[PDB]
């Protein structure tokens, strides 16, 4: 199993480090929005 | 609150009809139909006695 008389190991491992830290971003999110309408206005009795 | 009073005051205002009402009392007196008397003739007999 290739080891030393000792049993210490003759190769040198590896692990392929992992791939850094994640960055998470948010946004704004706009919806449709609607205006009021208008209805028939009424007569007053008084001057402009 | 003072806005819906003024909004209701303006919706619901009317000019009213202007009337006028000429009520003599000696004619008024003289006109009733059960309880009727003479104004000048109850008058001075009152104030003679």
């Amino acid at each position: 199993h290739n080891l030393s008389i000792d049993g210490q190991p003759l190769s040198l491992a590896i692990y392929a480090e992992p791939t850094d830290p994640k960055a998470l971003l948010t946004s704004m999110v706009q919806a449709s929005q609607g205006g009021s309408a208008v209805l028939p206005g009424t007569l007053s009795l008084y001057r402009f | 609150n003072l806005a819906e009073m003024e909004k209701v005051w303006l919706e619901r205002d009317e000019r009213a009809l202007e009337v006028t009402r000429t009520v003599s009392l000696a004619q008024f007196y003289q006109a009733l139909s059960s309880d009727n008397f003479n104004l000048t003739e109850k008058l001075t007999q009152f104030l003679r006695e």
